[PDB]
């Protein structure tokens, strides 16, 4: 058992025709209060892999340091570490799974939500999901704790289905997943205006595209509102 | 303080044909009232003409089954690649759950295969290890509504034979694999209609004395 | 839950309801609850489910070991202690089970040990466990007598059962019934407690208040 | 319980689903979420029932009263302000939480109550459980000034959000409309995207299956 | 809880009730009547919370008694149970319910037949055969489904009952100190005071 | 700790071509004794239906004051009760307590003797009105009968194969229940004539 | 929650955002908790929602009635009248509540009515989920009365910071000024105060 | 709780103890002998916990008759309590103590007089002329401080417990079913079974 | 409880009251909750007492002995140690710690250790009871670096609002200035910061 100290908030992604998408603003909360306003919540991992954590950043860092630190575990004694063999998305998160699950198993967890995305050497998407209590899921969408509720909706609405994904344009999969990024900061008090993408391509490779702002909002209707029934002048 | 513990929903199923046997259960997941995925199989072939499904809460399930393929593997390993006869994989996961007695897996458990003759067998289980030797279980959320059916459909139960008055219940008679699926689909369409923690898809995993089948199905995403 | 068993001039008798529940619903009319130890020892199953079962088994093993080293047959009394130590190992820890272990020895006779999770070792001619422990017991008091024809005695056991089917929502679905003797026990199948009752009330004339 | 509102440039609509759960079960599979409490006003409410019903049918019975002594017409915040009033006078016991929606010898309306008192206004409002899918439709999709067509389109699209990606609602769309100048049209279920497919089997008995120990003629009047 | 058992028979009903009464850990009184006979043919065994026990029997038998002088007519066992499960059902949900659980047997002088009313504190009626409050019929309503017919004497009916008890005495954690035992009828009510000696 | 829950019992109706149907079990006990076997759910005010589950003194409590004020009704009228009329009745007298709610399940169910259409309701403890077309459930297992119904209801049965799908129904639902059994009754409504029939079934 | 008045030569302005969180969601991100109750009196709501605004009516009504009979009252007079609702039922109310108001003679008056129902007059009030970071600007950056525009910014920054640090209260900037002139009804959208 | 009397004479002991077993509501045996001869001189009687019980008395028991073979030499009613004291003293600071009280008779040889100690479960000891755990003392315990005299005979004894018994029925709750009498003296123990006919 | 860290040109200083409060009492109004671990490295203790000055303990340890093997160590070499202990046992603790040090290479650096374990490298960061109030002027009020004396102001007013507005936190001024030059031990007796 625990409490979560310091908090990110949300982690959406999903697939298209050649690869996957990954979003999540910069944003560590401390309760009510915003003791950091630009923390990275995306730990690439190799250039097939990046992992988007929602939840404690204590926690999170930990993490980090297990990835880096698996890493440079890879490459001790084995050549083709650059190539042939190397750390593919669906090994770490296999390594992440069953941690995360020894540890909620020991009554004492890691308070996160994780995303595990990248392309596999053949080719492959790999989007899947990981929680504190050990539990997973694949799924042409996925967003973290408070994704899913809002984001989740819209994404489905480019891929009701696995039979969409051929046909889903790297960039219609980008302006959505914004949409939704800008979405996610008109109605939920945890997060922020700044934040961090990554593409997974299998033809053109990884795209950290960091730290950008949310642009475009209909807010001049505000001036039309007055009062909340009668209040007319 | 923390809890442990989650429920994804979910609903398997476990007939046993005269001379075969089918495990089915649908593909959706959840939490809350949200979405997880679409589509997710719980129903696994684990070789040796064995299929197994732990519903009630994700983790603990997967990692049993997991815990299992495993514990199959290794059986071959120290005797000769002998085949597991599904009487003794039960009697084997017994123990894998009783393990964890005092501090359970969250899950109803349930594997269907065919004994040392040819005859279907399933077997039902208890979140700690009771098995049962059944030849008809729903487990999961839709449990009760399926249940009743089967009860009636499958063992004609409260049908006489008219005309008798009442002196002649119906007579049991074993239906083919095709006339099973056909009960199925409907058991899983009623259950989605009337239960919000069930629909989306049907995947079924059809045990016969040459390997397993796939058949999937898709239901309502209501 | 409603099992039951008991001694008299021919060995002992076994009988058992078969229905599991969770809250209001009946998961099961399917239930084995007489744990087939090994061929001449029985175990009956109150408390839950898993705890009887498994240890019930693990017992069953730990005779073979005794017997094969003493080339003799382990006796009740025995075999009953040592299910009483390993569960008293757990008292506290959460182990529910109500049980009788039966067994007609050698030199002992017929003999049952009832035993639960609690340590309690007992011995006795008649025992009852479960929901409908209480009407069973009624039907048992009365008619109970030590000579009984094997085939009354049979019968007796049935009809206590009934009883309490019939009235204890939580116990019911069909009877099953054990005889045991010197060399071993003997299955006396299976009943449907739906059918059988129609029959009795026909035939024994009881249950008038039922209507049809 | 999933419902929205969406005023455009002479009038206002309101959608709800037709899905009343029960826990996890599903108690009406077509039910009207859309209540009238004058011919111009209306409402949609979520959160429990018997408590959302009722209330109207008071108010709606009251503001008939009024404007016939009256002699005028009725104001939609002379609604509001009844419901609010009553509404919060019992600390919120009343669990009611709803789309008030109509238009008055003065403009088109629309607000939202919660189930303590509070009152709000926008140009779109959503309530219920799945009030977040509705919601982030909404924004993204909205531009001041929508048509008769524009509008209804949204609010539709709205509701069918939370259908699909929310439990706790389905089935089919309930709309009503109410134009500056014309009239309210109620339309219920305006759509139809939930239908159960065609069954697999047959259920129907063989007459003389269940066994009867008595009957007769029961009787009725004097 | 305490004892209250009854049982209709050919042209008569019969109520047992234990005689003890228990103060916490000591044991006061053990002959001690729970009954109230309401009218010449209508009577009322019971059992329940410590006060709301003798105060409302008492209660209803005054109100009985009442309308019995008033009209000079005697009120039927059916209506009479009927009246008592109304005054339980507004208790229940009174700002402080009686307590209390009974039997009620009565002679139907119209109908020249015996009725048998058992009713819990909640206000839950039903004409039964025989009957008893609380843990009593765990113990007994198996040998009554057994040998019970319709038709049996007054006789018949008290082996029976003879035999529940020494049951109850068996099998019961608690010592009841015994029991009275009563029978209304075409005549009216009497004791089988005997029960002592039988 | 739920009230519901104590006594047990299931109803259930039905709309046929042309009529309807409606039955319950017969059971009747505090939790695990079981008391009666001659407790019927169902009642009538003239030629209107209604079964109630739940509470046993509040269905009882229920029959009374509903007998009382169709009497009443039928009085000052001079014509009998509506089942329409009937259901907005009983809907608004148990919201009237809903602060000391009735613990119950009702179920209506007639033929309107004007217009002649088949008639169904259901409701929960305060007066929430479930119109439906087909089949309606109230008691222990309700979940156990939407199973049943959702694979048996065909829109318009002849009232002779409408009794035996309904009594199929409930037969088979009441046994995986636990808390309901003993007996069950089947009454069959047509325009005229109206039929009651009780049926066997396992009495544990 | 984000709200305050400030008085100065012209009068007194007051000024609030227009966020509204159920848990940590967004209910109306487009609040007007601004309220008018007279002419020259209005005031801005703290805490919570039905509550507050239940009061107001009540006010409302209270003064619009006052007038009709005893001419136009007070800024003071006013207060009072919250004085007496706020603490009678402190029990079953949350309220932060801060009003404000002007009169050619008096000039422009400012009373906090916080939690408890204890009354203030002070240069200036803020109250609001998020107004503790503004102890530190508003104490310190403040003259004694200042001039339309010029005070305008106080507000302005004032308001500013407490969106960037506390997410219960954001959306937009509103003012409303109270003048011998009579009231303007302002507007700040999100892109100018975050430049700042 | 059961009950466990004692009381000791001129050159002996006497023990009694109820027969009954229950759990929850049944009452399964009702000839269950609470007791335990540790040695051919020295006896005794118990009541606590159900699995406790039973577990520690034959405990006690094997270590016991292990020392008396082992040194050939029997151990002294005073020292056997001393010991059985210790046990329990740990007993009640282990990680789960053996709830459990006890009653020890014994005839020690050497001095050729009768000792009786009473014992709860804390590691409570003390030498009495006579004594009851639980709640069997309040009904009791005046009849002996009463008619209690050192020197009488065993049958004077018996009477006397005789008499107490009576009373325990008389005015306690519980049935006990009755109770098993025994006696241990300079010729070891017997068993008054006549207690049943008497 | 008051405390920070602030980095400049020639390097990093930080100051925190004196104030310790056990209940609404002080328990000893002049505390030196500025702490040396290392010559060129110092830290100021947040939230617990007993915990913060133990953990410091050990640290202080660690790093000593560092030194007698693997030479002078870094800033960054710091933190991490106390990341660790922080970390590790989050359940037995209640520690803010903030974390400055300076190395001529990479001039002075920044770190805050807030509960929890996690650690961050700031411009400047702020923990303690009275941090609350200036999110508003730091932020709003901090130039890129600035002067020895340029800087000792933002800690001079930064510090001074928080006593106006915070009474668990008071007493006297204390700074620790980590330069080129060396160490310097300041404090700015009250009669000071109030008049501003
Ligand atoms: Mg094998
Ligand atoms: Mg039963
Ligand atoms: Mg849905
Ligand atoms: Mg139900
Ligand atoms: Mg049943
Ligand atoms: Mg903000
Ligand atoms: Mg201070």
């Amino acid at each position: 058992t625990q409490q979560p100290i310091v908090t990110g908030t949300s982690v959406i992604s999903m697939k298209y025709d050649n690869g996957v998408i990954i979003a999540a603003d910069n944003l560590g909360s401390y309760g009510s209060l915003l003791r950091f306003n630009g923390v990275e919540r995306l730990i690439p991992v190799g250039d097939n892999t990046v992992v988007g954590i929602s939840g404690d950043i204590s926690d999170m860092q930990h993490i980090e340091r297990l990835l880096k630190d698996l890493v440079t575990e890879n490459a001790y004694d084995n050549p083709l570490a650059d190539a042939e063999e190397a750390l593919e998305p669906s090994y770490i998160f296999e390594y992440l799974a069953t941690v995360m699950y020894q540890r909620r198993s020991k009554m004492n967890p890691l308070w996160n939500a994780i995303i595990v995305a990248g392309v596999q050497s053949n080719g492959d998407q790999f989007l899947r999901y990981v929680n504190l209590l050990g539990v997973t899921y694949s799924s042409p969408t996925l967003a973290t704790g408070f994704g899913a509720h809002m984001a989740n909706p819209l994404l489905r609405k480019v891929v009701d289905r696995e039979s969409d994904i051929p046909k889903t344009t790297v960039q219609v999969a980008e302006e959505a997943i914004v949409n939704a990024m800008r979405v996610l900061y008109y109605r939920d008090a945890r997060s922020s205006r700044n934040f961090s993408l990554a593409i997974i391509d299998k033809n053109t490779g990884l795209t950290f595209k960091k730290n950008l702002q949310v642009e475009n909002m209909k807010w001049d209707f505000a001036k039309d509102i007055k009062g909340y029934g009668t209040q007319k002048i | 303080q923390f809890n442990p513990y989650g429920d994804n929903g979910g609903t398997i199923l476990g007939i046993a044909g005269e001379d075969f046997a089918v495990l089915a259960g649908d593909t959706r997941n959840i939490t809350d009232y949200s979405i997880n995925s679409r589509y997710e199989p719980k129903v696994f072939d684990c070789g040796d003409n064995i299929v197994m499904s732990a519903n009630g809460f994700a983790a603990d399930g997967d990692a049993l089954v997991k815990r299992f393929k495993n514990s199959v593997k290794w059986y071959h390993f120290d005797h000769n690649d002998k085949k597991l006869s599904i009487n003794s994989a039960a009697r084997n996961i017994q123990h894998l759950l009783y393990g964890k007695r005092f501090f359970p897996y969250y899950v109803h458990t349930i594997i269907a295969g065919l004994d040392e003759d040819g005859k279907g067998a399933v077997y039902s289980f208890d979140p700690v290890g009771s098995y049962e030797r059944e030849q008809c279980r729903a487990g999961g959320a839709a449990a009760s509504l399926i249940m009743p059916f089967l009860d009636n459909q499958v063992n004609f139960k409260n049908q006489y034979e008219p005309g008798t008055n009442g002196k002649v219940k119906k007579p049991l008679k074993y239906l083919s694999v095709e006339e099973v699926i056909k009960l199925v689909r409907d058991s899983f369409t009623s259950a989605t209609e009337r239960h919000i923690q069930v629909g989306d898809g049907l995947e079924i995993l059809i045990v016969t004395k040459d390997g397993v089948r796939k058949e999937f199905y898709e239901l309502k995403r209501d | 839950t409603t099992t039951l068993a008991f001694r008299f001039q021919g060995g002992i008798i076994v009988a058992v309801d078969s229905r599991a529940t969770a809250g209001n619903w009946v998961a099961s009319q399917t239930v084995k609850r007489v744990i087939e130890i090994n061929p001449f020892l029985l175990g009956t199953m109150a408390g839950g489910a898993a705890d009887c079962q498994f240890w019930e088994t693990w017992l069953g093993s730990q005779c073979r070991l005794h017997e094969l080293r003493e080339k003799e047959r382990i006796s009740v009394a025995a075999a009953s202690k040592i299910l009483s130590n390993l569960v008293y190992q757990y008292k506290g820890a959460g182990l529910s089970m109500g049980t009788m272990i039966c067994g007609y020895t050698r030199k002992e006779g017929p003999t049952i040990y009832y035993v639960d999770s609690d340590g309690t070792r007992l011995k006795g001619d008649i025992f009852c466990v479960g929901s409908g422990q209480t009407f069973a017991y009624g039907v048992l008091d009365s008619n109970y007598k030590w000579d009984l024809s094997v085939e009354d005695a049979l019968y007796l056991g049935k009809r206590s059962i009934l009883a309490a089917a019939h009235r204890d929502a939580y116990s019911g679905g069909s009877v099953n019934l054990y005889h045991v003797t010197e060399d071993g026990w003997i299955y006396h199948g299976n009943h449907d407690v739906g059918e059988l009752f129609w029959k009795v009330k026909e035939e024994e004339g009881s249950f008038n208040n039922v209507i049809g | 319980t999933t419902i929205v509102g969406v005023k455009f440039n002479n009038g206002v609509v309101i959608a709800a689903d037709t899905r009343s759960t029960q826990g996890p079960i599903v108690a009406d599979k077509n039910c009207a979420k859309l209540h009238r409490i004058s011919p111009k006003i209306w409402c949609a409410g979520a959160g429990t029932a018997a408590d959302t019903e009722a209330v109207t049918q008071l108010i709606g019975s009251n503001i008939e009263l009024h404007s016939l002594y009256t002699s005028r017409e009725p104001r939609v915040v002379s609604a509001l302000q009844m419901l609010k009033q009553h509404l919060f006078k019992y600390q919120g016991h009343i669990g009611a939480y709803l789309i008030v929606a109509g238009v008055d010898p003065t403009g088109s309306h629309l607000f939202s109550i919660h189930a303590h008192g509070s009152t709000d206004v926008g140009y779109y409002l959503s309530l219920g459980s799945g009030s977040l899918a509705a919601m982030a439709v909404l924004e993204s999709h909205w531009k001041q000034d929508l048509t008769k067509e524009e509008a209804i389109k949204l609010a539709s699209d709205a509701i069918q959000a939370g259908i699909w990606n929310d439990l706790g609602s389905g089935s089919n769309v309930d709309v009503c409309v109410m134009e500056i100048g014309k009239d309210a049209e109620y339309l219920r279920n305006y759509l139809t995207p939930n239908v159960r497919e065609e069954k697999q089997k047959s259920y129907k008995f063989p007459r003389g299956t269940t066994a009867v120990l008595k009957e007769s003629i029961v009787n009725i009047c004097d | 809880m305490d004892i209250i058992l009854g049982i209709r028979v050919q042209d008569s009903v019969i109520l047992a009730s234990s005689k003890a009464v228990t103060r916490g850990i000591s044991v006061l009184k053990d002959s001690d009547d729970k009954t109230r006979q309401l009218s010449p043919h209508t009577l009322m065994s019971f059992a329940g919370e410590a006060g709301d026990t003798v105060q409302f029997a008492e209660y209803i038998q005054a109100n009985i008694q009442l309308y019995s002088i008033r009209e000079d007519y005697e009120l039927s066992p059916q209506a009479v149970s009927s009246f008592v499960r109304q005054e339980l059902a507004k208790s229940i949900r009174s700002r402080r319910p009686y307590q209390v659980n009974v039997l009620i047997g009565g002679y139907d002088k119209k109908k020249n037949k015996p009725e048998l009313y058992q009713i819990d504190y909640l206000g839950t009626k039903v004409e039964l055969p025989y009957g008893a409050h609380g843990y009593s019929g765990f113990y007994t309503f198996s040998l009554l489904d057994h040998h019970y017919r319709p038709d049996m004497t007054t006789e018949e009916g008290l082996d029976l009952l003879k035999l529940c008890v020494q049951e109850l005495e068996k099998r019961m954690p608690m010592d009841f100190k015994g029991v009275i035992v009563k029978i209304v009828d075409k005549d009216g009510i009497r004791q089988v005071d005997d029960f002592q000696a039988q | 700790s739920d009230p519901s829950s104590i006594n047990g019992g299931i109803v259930v109706a039905m709309t046929g071509k042309d009529c309807v149907a409606i039955a319950c079990d017969l059971r009747l006990g505090s939790q695990s004794l079981g008391v009666s076997n001659k407790f019927e759910k169902i009642f009538h005010y003239g030629h209107v239906f209604l079964g109630i589950t739940g509470l046993a003194t509040d269905v009882t409590t229920l029959n009374e004051m509903f007998r009382y004020k169709t009497n009443l009704y039928k009085l000052k009228e001079e014509r009998a009760i509506e089942p329409e009329t009937f259901t907005q009745l009983v809907s608004s007298s148990l919201y009237e307590r809903r602060f000391g709610p009735y613990f119950v399940g009702p179920v209506v169910a007639g033929i309107n003797s004007k217009s002649g259409k088949p008639f169904i309701a259901g409701f929960d403890l305060i007066g929430c009105i479930d119109e439906a077309k087909d089949f309606i459930v109230s008691g222990t297992a309700s979940d156990q009968l939407f199973g049943m119904c959702e694979s048996l209801y065909e829109p318009n049965l002849e009232p002779e194969d409408l009794f035996e799908t309904i009594s199929q129904a409930l037969l088979n639902a009441a046994d995986r229940d636990a808390l309901s059994g003993w007996g069950a009754v089947v009454y069959i409504i047509k325009k005229d004539e109206v039929v009651k029939r009780y049926l066997k079934m396992r009495q544990d | 929650t984000s709200i305050m008045a400030v008085t100065f030569k012209d009068g007194v302005i007051l000024g609030a955002d227009s966020r509204t969180t159920t848990g940590a969601y967004i209910a109306n991100r487009v609040t007007d908790k601004l309220t008018r109750v007279h002419d020259k009196i209005w005031c801005c709501r703290s805490g919570s929602a039905a509550d507050t605004q239940a009061i107001a009516d009540i006010v409302q009504y209270h003064l619009e009635l006052y007038t009709s009979q005893y001419g136009t009252p007070s800024t003071e007079t006013a207060a009072s009248v919250f004085k007496e609702l706020c603490y009678e039922n402190k029990d079953n109310l949350t309220a932060g509540i801060i009003v404000a108001g002007y009169d050619d003679k008096n000039k422009g008056e400012v009373y906090t009515i916080p939690l408890g129902g204890s009354v203030h007059k002070l240069p200036y009030a803020i109250a609001g989920s998020g107004s503790t970071f503004i102890y530190g600007y508003c104490d310190k950056n403040f003259r004694e009365n200042m001039s339309k525009e010029e005070t305008v910014d106080f507000i302005k920054h004032s308001l500013s910071q407490a969106i960037k640090w506390d997410g219960s209260s954001g959306g937009v900037i509103r003012m409303v000024v109270l003048t011998a002139a009579g009231v303007e009804r302002l507007i700040f959208y999100p892109d100018e105060y975050e430049q700042l």
